[PDB]
RNA sequence: AGUGAUUGGAUGAUAGGAAUCCAAACCCCUUUCAGAGUAACAAUUGGAGGGCAAGUCUGGUGCCAGCAGCCGCGGUAAUUCCAGCUCCAAUAGCGUAUAUUAAAGUUGUUGCAGUUAAAAAGCUCGUAGUUGGAUUUCUGCUGGAAGGCCAAUUCUAGCAUCCUUCUGGACUUUUACUUUGAGAAAAUUAGAGUGUUUCAAGCAGGCUUGUCGCCUUGAAUACUCAGCAUGGAAUAAUAAGA
RNA sequence: ACUUCUCCUGCACCUUAUGAGAAACCAAAGUCUUUGGGUUCUGGGGGGAGUAUGGUCGCAAGGCUGAAACUUAAAGGAAUU
């Protein structure tokens, strides 16, 4: 949301749910943000991670986990 | 409604009430000069009896 | 007045002054449970500007039980600071002033940010509902439409106030259904404004950054009591 | 029968009684020294001609030959009338006008702005009592509205006591009486 | 008319089945009386 | 639902002109019975002579005797009862005195406290307000 | 910054001239002798329970008289009647009655509703009427004229096997559709220009000791289903099937 | 004949919805102010009235079509105490 020349007007940007790509509003208290930690060789290790967020619209279906598998198959660390 | 309601009492309270004259007072301003007074006395309920 | 003892993770963080402003809370979508959190951000003079509260309506409610009737008063209160922040709250109580206290507390707790747009050309601070946004509550459809600048607000007097407390300068209201019930009408108007951020434009097609939460970054403070 | 056009300069609002409306109108009477609520609704109506003209034009397209003609004619009026300042000539700016912009441009204020009148009310009385030369000839009417080249020009009429003429009638009665 | 509601009986009423019959007897009578004056 | 298709002008146009008559206010305008009905001739005001002075009682809850007048319109000689506004003024009417009749402001129907749709605006052309005021 | 009749000195309403106007009077515009201090040259019209802005005031009346568009006031303490005082709204205007438009997404093409609120024919056939599946020269490269802006967007010729009878029109089934164009009275309506003192208006004006006065003066322009004409590759009818 | 498993086609049933509704409830009453797949019929506050008159079908009983004057501020729906 720009105007005239630069200056991103408005306050903040709503997070976009990974599973549906649909924006999470202010008062969705059923929203989630997972952190999943990486590992080095013979790890061990955390602190570097893949963040991922999903809305309460997706969760109350029961389709949270099936989509969250897809979002960490493409990263590498599952093999479904 | 019934037609035979009597017309004797018509003009009871207009005739009953005690007459009294209006007091002589100094005239209010009119037009623009009235809207001057109404502007000032608000910004420096409106009718508050004892 | 007064030094409240913060309860919960959010309460502790705000008093210390770690979280900067409420857009950080609204991003990660965290429930503000005490009103003392939101009292902190809108400080007098400092707030620019302080939150303003107006009492929309007072309605006597009666329950017929046994001998006699018991009447309680339900107080609708909207509250907002012009510049995108608005809220809407209700409470009932046996006396009138005791309802309005708790109604203002509930109004602050249900405080929601409102994005705002330009109607065609886009110069010099936004002034409108950014698209045609509907809201419903209990057989009261309300539809807010962008208007050109200087249009002002077109709607019911009740409509003018709680769009006024958002900061929306221009509108075209429609209103189907029984607008006589002001309890439903305010909720219908309010839940329209709540959905403004929820609606996805081509301006927000870019994939998100994912910053750390205020719960994450100030975890080590929240270890100790 | 007679071929003479005529129109209404103003129209009353839909709600008679609103405390939001009546307060904000009463300020405009108090600032600029007006007779009645018709004088506000006149300017309310006069803006909405200009505003609805721009609202029609602005929807189209900047390269459209209707907008480039009719827009530039409308912007010339706002520059001439001293209503929009010349630094911004965008049609968009016309929308951001208010009633206070029009009511600062009328001759009640521009006397007072000039400062000869002293007080808003006095300035209306000076206008109606045949003082104040605007340009070449004197002007009797509060709701004149000045065209910005003319504004420097307002001065007391050559005739009259402020101007340098016969001192009305009451000063003569004192002077010849003594 | 009345159509479907016809017999809603939302509040204390005569009862539709009886009402229809009462009007039929009034109507039937109207016929013979109007044919008598021919 | 409706027929949407481009060539469905007849069905759309016919349905309005038929089902416009389902309105109550449309029938009061557009039927021929408006001209026979009313004692007025589709008119604002009408003169008449006061055949009799009459009194009627308001339906409960309100109770009282309202003081109205029976009048015959000059054009049709149709009797009507016209209410007399304000305190007294009954004395003012005088049987056989011409009185202007005006609508009660409810488009017939009825007013408040039974079956009266008219008000006497003037008596002998004097008018009610002037006398009650005494101005 | 507002009050306080405490005094205080500083323009036309009016009445009569002058010239101007007028066919002859008259009005306007000019300038004139008189011409306001409770500025007696005195602003009224509807309201003050809610809707609707504005009095839990003070007397009289006691479901009476009356108010009241609707809800409702009055049965002896009336926030509504009849008065007084104060305040509110509009203001040289304001109230009432009838018809009409918006509000009326309460006639709904845009745009309503039909389980229970008003309303799905008891059920099938069925002629008009309305509506009807997919599919038939798509892609590519090289120009040309323009083109906005610090190459995009238009339009157009070729070459992948592309007519010709001539020197612009004939053929491409036929229309609808869309585009541009013709022709269609003004007044009114929107609208360009212009200080009728402003303004509703009007179509005038504006420069200037120059005299065949000048601005080769202005009074633009839009708008006005069916019908006539035309560029076009989709969509939809329709035709057919050497 | 029975067991296990898949396919369409029936009458339904249970569970649940960031789908809908005034609510009761609803795999349709969903995909409708983010309003247009095609089409038939019906309704416009409550009475007066499915009455009056005229028409037409019927052997009759009655059916189909179907008004007005006047009347009235509420009738009506779903849940709560």
């Amino acid at each position: 949301m720009q105007n005239d020349e630069g200056r991103i007007v408005d306050l903040y940007i709503p997070r976009k749910c990974s599973a549906t790509g649909r924006l999470i509003p202010a008062k969705e208290h059923g929203a989630v943000q997972i952190n999943v930690g990486q590992v080095d060789e013979h790890g061990r290790y955390t602190g570097e991670y893949h963040a991922v967020a999903i809305s309460g619209a997706v969760r109350q279906r029961g389709e949270s986990d099936a989509c969250l598998n897809r979002l960490m198959h493409e990263k590498g660390l599952l093999s479904f | 409604g019934k037609v035979h309601g009597s017309l004797a009492r018509a003009g009871k309270v207009k005739n009953q009430t005690p007459k009294v004259a209006k007091k002589e007072k100094k005239k209010p301003p009119t037009g623009r000069a009235k809207k001057r007074q109404q502007f000032n006395r608000r910004f420096t309920g409106p009718n508050a009896q004892t | 007045l007064k030094d409240w003892v913060p309860i919960t993770k959010l309460g502790r963080l705000v008093r210390d002054g770690k979280i900067s402003s409420i857009e950080e809370i609204y991003l990660f979508s965290l429930p503000i449970k005490e009103y003392q959190i939101i009292d902190h951000f809108f400080q007098p003079g400092n707030c620019a500007a302080p939150l303003k509260d107006d009492v929309m309506k007072i309605m006597p409610v009666q329950k017929q039980t046994r001998a006699g009737q018991r009447t309680r008063f339900k107080a609708f209160v909207a509250v907002g600071d012009s510049n995108g922040h608005c809220g809407l709250g209700v409470k009932c109580a046996k006396e009138v002033a005791t309802a309005i206290r708790g109604a203002i507390i509930a109004a602050k707790l249900s405080l929601v940010p409102v994005r705002r747009g330009y109607w065609g050309n886009k110069i010099g601070e936004p002034h409108t509902v950014p698209m045609k946004v509907s809201g419903r509550c209990g057989s009261v459809r309300v539809r807010l439409i962008p208007a050109p600048r200087g249009t002002h607000i077109v709607g019911a007097p009740t409509t003018k106030k709680i769009l006024g407390f958002a900061g929306i300068k221009d509108c075209f209201s429609n209103s189907k259904g029984s607008t006589k019930t002001r309890g439903n009408f305010m909720k219908a108007l309010f839940d329209a404004l709540s959905q403004t951020y929820g609606y996805l434009t081509p301006e927000l097609w870019t994939p998100t950054v994912y910053t750390k939460s205020p719960y994450q970054e100030w975890s080590d403070y929240l270890a100790r009591t | 029968k007679s071929y003479r056009t005529y129109s209404k300069t103003a129209r009353s609002p839909k709600r008679p009684f609103e405390k939001e409306r009546l307060d904000q109108e009463m300020k405009l009477l108090g600032e600029y020294g007006l007779k009645n609520k018709r004088e506000v609704w006149r300017v309310q109506y006069a803006l909405a001609k200009i505003r609805s003209a721009a609202r029609e034009l602005l929807t189209l397209e900047e390269k459209d030959p209707r907008r480039v003609f009719q827009g530039t004619a409308l912007l010339r009026r706002m520059v001439r009338l001293g209503l929009l300042g010349e630094s911004e000539q965008k049609l968009d700016y016309v929308l951001g006008l208010t009633v206070a912009k029009f009511l600062e441009r009328r001759l009640q204020t521009k006397v007072f702005k000039l400062g000869l009148a002293k007080s808003i009310h006095h300035a209306r009385v000076l206008i109606r009592q045949r003082h104040i030369r605007v340009g070449k000839h004197i002007v009797d009417i509060p709701s004149f509205m000045v065209r910005v080249d003319s504004e420097k020009h307002v001065d007391y009429a050559i005739t009259s006591p402020f101007g340098g003429g016969r001192p009305g009638r009451v000063k003569r009665r004192s002077l010849k009486g003594g | 008319a009345h159509g479907a509601s016809r017999y809603k009986k939302a509040r204390a009423k005569m009862r539709w089945k009886w009402k229809k019959k009462r009007t039929r007897r009034l109507q039937r009578k109207r016929r013979k009386m109007r044919q008598r004056s021919r | 639902g409706k027929p949407n298709g481009i060539r469905t002008a007849r069905k759309l146009r016919s349905r309005r002109r038929v089902q416009k008559w389902a309105d109550k206010t449309y029938k009061k305008a557009h039927l021929g019975t408006r001209w026979k009905a009313n004692p007025f001739g589709g008119s604002s005001h009408a003169k008449g002579i006061v055949v009799e002075k009459l009194g009627i009682e308001a339906k409960q809850p309100n109770s009282a005797i309202r003081k109205c007048v029976r009048v015959q319109l000059i054009k049709n000689g149709k009797k009507i009862t016209a209410f007399v506004p304000r305190d007294g003024s009954l004395n003012y009417i005088d049987e056989n005195d011409e009185v202007l009749v005006a609508g009660f402001g409810r488009s017939g129907h009825a007013v408040g406290d039974p079956g009266v749709r008219f008000k006497v605006v003037k008596v002998a052309g004097a008018s009610l307000l002037a006398l009650f005021k005494e101005k």
